RNA sequence: AGGGGAUCGAAGAUGAUCAGAUACCGUCGUAGUCUUAACCAUAAACUAUGCCGACUAGGGAUCGGGUGGUGUUUUUUUAAUGACCCACUCGGCACCUUACGAGAAAUCAAAGUCUUUGGGUUCUGGGGGGAGUAUGGUCGCAAGGCUGAAACUUAAAGGAAUUG
């Protein structure tokens, strides 16, 4: 059985890139997929999805151009107190110039530069560069 | 995930688990079972002080040969005996 | 740009028919390729050559690109692309390689077989193997001639035709010599029956 | 000596000892 | 390591196959793995066919030949008949030849 | 084949995939209004039947099971709407 | 049993590679051409390569052969070209296949046409 | 008489390209050492290793010397030179020129903040050779180099200030490690690090431009 | 790759593929770069004039050199009719 | 514990071989081999390779199901059929070519999608001997199975590959 709904799209889009390729379809489109591919753009490591609608569980089209080196999801959602957000971008993050590190909090999904602009924590949800 | 649970829950496998697995440690079992106290005749003590019972000449391992110069010791704290090197040429006229 | 009514012509249509490089590979198919056009049952399948000329609008586009016309090369170990690549080698600037490759060209700068092209061309990637993973270690690109069964690994814009015929590897060294001039380099400008005819690549038997 | 063979040797010996005390049961 | 990738004879996916006896030693080996030569010899030799037919009744009328399949162990193999053992990337040719 | 359109792709390559590996579900099965003229208003038959249905009226075998290609025996008329 | 060593046959090759004006058919010639042409160190040697150059020069009157490389031969073949007029275009009018004739029929125009319906 | 083939060879000579980087712009292959010699000549010389490897031949046992070399300015280029003849020099002369030809840029960059003189690594660059997987994680200022003295040595001619380093394998074949920690700072300049992300007019090289004077003959 | 007082330190920005976009580094010695000419009124290429294409090896190696570059000048503008977007 | 016991055949006895020859080769032949009822529970029980899920790549064979037809054959009088042909798709046993990629390598479409390290989960291993030994526990009629140490000893043992 599929576990973490989240990894099977996130791992088919880092497959998807070193591919070479610019699109993939990734499935089954949760709720959580999208508040996640949503944040990548906004920082432009991807491009435009579609949400196409089965009357299934769902499905996603995303465009991503070239500048994603690796997404990633972290199994346990560890829960994270704001005291050691600095610990995680230190041992998965290349630098702390850039790439974030997305986690989920009560104010809602958001980055670890948004999470740490809000002063607002919770569980790790994976990271991207 | 190739091996071990993942789980935010299985804590008390993990650690039981590494707990199990630790005993392939020969420090770590060596520490445990206490072998440095039942073992090992010096009682776990860095030095240990006895009574020289013969002179002996141990020949030496190969590829080498030569006559070794040791003395069978009686340690006083354990009643143990125990073969140990002299060191030092010439310190066997010493022993007595 | 669209640049011009360069598009295929009634006529240099039929020199390709009779030529036979619409008949491509067997029922064979590197995924690669969607240059073929709806297939023909009982074997082959058909290509579609509109794309064909736009292939050597591109190819001689690049092809008379280099400031250098002397140093871009033509290659076929395949002797049916000899007469041909020799004969477009003639009305080019273009250095030929025909007969046997000596392997070890582009690399090994101290044997004398060896050349350094911006821009080299092949009939076979098959037969001439040697040649385009050669070209892979010195950042030079390639114009591959191709048939549906050709391997597009390490080639820059192919040409479908068909390397399994009489007379189809011809028209394209025409053709790519005669738009290559058809270009910058004196030629005729209008309709232009080329002077010269397409039976002088002509692969010949002896 | 072979791998089975020492498995043998080993099997003998403990039949041995294993009777070896029974006499002492 | 292994030094083929069938580490037998064509076997995968069954678990086992009935045991076949060597023509030579008479030695067990399985089915899959024991090497298989159809040995269809005539009656006939080279000079030997001639006399056969001419004082004879039934004017050649139809010649038959011996049928029967063989199979032999690795060992029994490689001492006679067809091992004729190869190099490395040579023995993973199965062109009959 | 690193670009391609996931989101309209031919009516071509899709009709060769499989039922459920299209972009969206869809059976590949239809209804026929089956005409046996022996009879005036005929029945409704599904595609796979696995069942040799009967006319209301009458014992007139007009199916008959297989792996799904229902066999019309009897030979009819039909339509896809 | 004397095949020529190859300290010979590199020397042959590399001369005839720059004197074919010079270097007639005939050994003798050819022989009195090395104590000239070349600083050969014996008779002997310079014989069986004076010798040898002549069989190769003797062949290259027949036909070409590996290792020549004068750059005259390039320059004498892709020339000896231009054969027979005989470009296909007389033939009825136009054959063509079942489906071939619809390929272009999307852009180009018309032409002269032919059938063909084959079955496996 | 530098006399060279390889016609880019003939463009540096004619100084109609200054610098390197136009080479790596365009990727061209470098197959002479003057090249590297002429565009860079404060090269410094640091022979790393000298390991003796033998052969057994049917007419004796070869006894072959291996060296390994690295070369570089300190200011962001190393080339990493290994090789083996039966003669020490000639091994270390071979050697050290192979040690120009191998030379690659090193990304060099801050560790937290947009202070001036760039010293340490744009992001963490993983040397993967042989089975030393080599590590190079950007340390502040005032951190240094901390490695081992071979691959410590390396990276100071690479002209990196500091660097944190973690390696992984059988480290003592240093052949392999230092091959790897090349490779660590050869994948400096693959990072699609964001600012980079700009699209460039892919400027035409030296190649078209000076055709006519290359002009081989 | 700015600096403190705006100076333009970390020098070498690289190259980039067009179809992959990706960093086409120095020892990437099986990348390519081909300049397509302009052609203007009846023929006549206009040289040392040219819209330059840059592919990454990695593209080249898989084969879809090719195809992934009808798509590449089509979305430019020369050819007129040789790659769909979808198949 | 019955039956069976043709065959081949541990044991044993022989004939030959060898310095010796308890063997290999030959001969005899007990148990066995087979079957019923009850046990025993181990095999290099092997793919020396956990299962469920996903993603990543080219290729022609083939097994099963299926769809598609103014395809060929059966001619009956042509279908219906049946077998065959072709294309596709789902699930099989495999093979082939590639290498992006992996690996210490041999090699691997997984043994890949890892220092850019986290899909779920089970199990085992931590230098070599000592030793699967000793001891307790438990299973079995036994033979044995499962659980399973330590004292001491030792600098290598090992793997794949290269040259000889
Ligand atoms: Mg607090
Ligand atoms: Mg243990
Ligand atoms: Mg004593
Ligand atoms: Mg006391
Ligand atoms: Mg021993
Ligand atoms: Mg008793
Ligand atoms: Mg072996
Ligand atoms: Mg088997
Ligand atoms: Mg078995
Ligand atoms: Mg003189
Ligand atoms: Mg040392
Ligand atoms: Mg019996
Ligand atoms: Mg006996
Ligand atoms: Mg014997
Ligand atoms: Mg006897
Ligand atoms: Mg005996
Ligand atoms: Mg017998
Ligand atoms: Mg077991
Ligand atoms: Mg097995
Ligand atoms: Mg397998
Ligand atoms: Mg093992
Ligand atoms: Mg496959
Ligand atoms: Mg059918
Ligand atoms: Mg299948
Ligand atoms: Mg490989
Ligand atoms: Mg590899
Ligand atoms: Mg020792
Ligand atoms: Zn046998
Ligand atoms: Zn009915």
């Amino acid at each position: 059985t599929r576990s973490s709904v989240l990894a099977d799209a996130l791992n088919a889009i880092n497959n998807a890139e070193k591919t070479g390729k610019r699109q993939v379809l990734i499935r089954p489109s949760s709720k959580v997929i999208i508040k996640f591919l949503q944040v990548m753009q906004k920082h432009g490591y991807i491009g435009e999805f579609e949400y196409i609608d089965d009357h299934r569980s769902g499905k996603i089209v995303v465009q991503l151009n070239g500048r994603l080196n690796k997404c990633g999801v972290i199994s346990p959602r560890f829960n994270v107190k704001i005291g050691d957000i600095e610990k995680w971008t230190a041992n998965l993050l290349p630098a702390r110039q850039f790439g974030y590190v997305i986690l989920t909090t009560s104010a809602g999904i958001m980055d670890h530069e948004e999470a740490r602009r809000k002063h607002v924590s919770g569980k790790i949800l994976g990271f991207v560069y | 995930g190739k091996g071990k649970p993942r789980g935010l829950n299985s804590a008390r496998k993990l650690r039981v688990h590494r707990r199990n697995n630790r005993w392939a440690e020969n420090n770590y079992k060596k520490r445990l079972l206490g072998t440095a106290f039942k073992s090992s005749p010096f009682g776990g003590s860095s030095h240990a002080k006895g009574i020289v019972l013969e002179k002996l000449g141990i020949e030496s391992k190969q590829p080498n040969s030569a006559i070794r110069k040791c003395v069978r010791v009686q340690l006083i704290k354990n009643g143990k005996k125990v073969t140990a090197f002299v060191p030092n040429d010439g310190c066997l006229n010493f022993v007595d | 740009s669209l640049p011009a009514t360069f598009d295929l012509t009634p006529e240099d249509a039929q020199l390709l028919l009779a030529a036979n490089t619409h008949l491509g590979a067997r029922n064979v198919q590197v995924h690669q390729e969607p240059y073929v056009f709806n297939a023909r049952p009982d074997g082959v399948h058909v290509i579609n050559v509109g794309k064909t000329w736009e292939k050597l609008v591109l190819a001689a586009r690049i092809i008379a690109a280099i400031p250098n016309p002397e140093d871009v090369v033509a290659i076929s170990s395949r002797t049916f692309g000899q007469r041909a690549v020799l004969k477009f080698a003639a009305h080019t600037g273009a250095t030929p390689i025909a007969g046997r490759f000596t392997p070890g060209s582009f690399t090994n700068y101290i044997t004398r077989s060896f050349k350094e092209p911006r821009l080299v061309i092949v009939t076979d990637p098959r037969s001439d193997a040697q040649a385009i993973k050669e070209a892979s270690y010195v950042n030079i690109p390639v114009i591959a001639l191709t048939d549906l069964d050709s391997p597009s690994e390490f080639v820059d814009v192919a040409i479908p035709c068909n390397n399994r015929g009489k007379h189809s590897i011809g028209l394209i060294w025409y053709l790519l010599a005669r738009e290559v001039l058809r270009l910058r380099g004196a030629l005729v400008d209008r309709t232009q029956p080329w002077s010269i005819m397409p039976d002088l690549y002509f692969y010949r038997d002896p | 000596m072979r791998a089975k063979w020492r498995k043998k040797r080993t099997r003998r010996l403990k039949r041995k000892r294993r009777k070896v005390r029974a006499r002492s049961k | 390591p292994k030094k083929r990738a069938s580490n037998g004879r064509n076997k995968k996916g069954r678990g086992h196959v009935k045991p076949v006896r060597c023509v030579n030693c008479s030695k067990s080996i399985p089915k899959d793995k024991a090497i298989k030569r159809m040995a269809i010899r005539n009656i006939v030799e080279a000079a030997a066919v001639r006399d056969l037919s001419e004082a004879s009744v039934y004017p050649e009328y139809a010649l038959p030949k011996t049928y029967n399949k063989l199979h032999y162990c690795v060992s029994c193999a490689i001492h006679a008949r067809i091992v004729r053992v190869r190099s490395r990337e040579d023995r993973k040719n199965r062109a009959p030849p | 084949v690193l670009v391609q359109d996931l989101l309209h792709p031919t009516a071509a390559s899709e009709a060769r995939k499989h039922k459920l590996k299209t972009l969206v579900q869809g059976p590949r099965s239809y209804f026929l209004d089956v005409k046996c003229p022996g009879c005036l208003n005929i029945t409704t038959v599904f595609s796979h039947a696995q069942t040799a249905v009967t006319c209301e009226s009458c014992s007139t075998i007009l199916c008959t099971p297989t792996g799904g290609k229902a066999k019309l025996s009897e030979g009819t008329s039909f339509r896809r709407k | 049993g004397r095949v020529r060593t190859k300290t010979v046959k590199r020397a042959s090759k590399a001369l005839i590679e720059r004197y074919y004006p010079k270097l007639t058919l005939d050994f003798q010639t050819n022989k009195r051409l090395c104590d000239e042409i070349a600083t050969i160190q014996s008779k002997r040697l310079r014989n069986k390569i004076a010798g040898y150059t002549t069989h190769l020069m003797k062949r290259i009157q027949k036909g070409p052969v590996r290792g020549i490389s004068f750059k005259l031969q390039e320059e004498e073949r892709e020339r000896k070209d231009q054969y027979v007029p005989e470009v296909s275009r007389s033939n009825g009018v136009l054959n063509v296949d079942n489906q071939t004739s619809d390929l272009v029929k999307s852009l180009g125009l018309k032409l002269p046409l032919s059938v063909i319906n084959v079955s496996a | 008489g530098w006399v060279p083939v390889t016609k880019l060879g003939r463009l540096v000579k004619a100084g109609k390209i200054t610098t390197i980087e136009e080479i790596f712009l365009h990727s061209l292959p470098v197959k002479e050492f003057q090249i590297i010699d002429t565009l860079l000549p404060g090269l410094q010389d640091e022979v790393m290793n000298i390991k003796p490897v033998q052969k057994q031949t049917r007419a004796g046992q070869r006894t072959r010397f291996k060296a390994v070399v690295v070369v570089g300015d300190s200011n962001g280029h190393v080339g990493l030179g290994i090789k083996t003849a039966k003669e020490v020099a000639g091994a270390i002369r071979a050697g050290i020129i192979i040690a120009k030809l191998s030379v690659i840029p090193i990304r060099r960059g801050y560790w937290g903040t947009n202070l001036g003189q760039p010293h340490s690594l744009a992001t963490k660059t993983t040397g993967k050779c042989g089975s030393v997987t080599v590590r190079l994680i950007p340390a502040p200022r005032g951190s240094g180099i901390v490695a081992s003295p071979a691959v410590k040595k390396l990276l100071q001619l690479a002209g990196v200030e500091d660097v944190y380093t973690q390696s992984n394998g059988k480290t003592r074949t240093l052949e392999n490690t230092l091959k790897a920690a090349f490779v660590a700072i050869g994948n400096t300049y693959g990072f699609l690090t964001p600012n980079l992300w700009a699209e460039q007019p892919l400027p035409v090289s030296p190649l078209d431009i000076y055709s006519d004077e290359a002009s081989a003959q | 790759m700015e600096n403190d007082k705006g100076q333009l330190v970390e020098l070498y920005v690289p190259r980039k593929c067009s179809a992959t976009n990706r960093i086409i580094k120095a020892d990437d010695h099986a990348s390519v770069q081909i300049n397509v000419a302009k052609v203007d009124e009846e023929g006549r290429a206009i040289p040392g004039e040219y819209v330059t294409y840059a592919l990454s090896g990695y593209v080249r190696s898989r084969g879809e050199s090719d195809d992934s570059l009808n798509r590449l000048a089509q979305n430019d503008g020369l050819l007129k009719n040789v790659w769909s977007y979808s198949r």
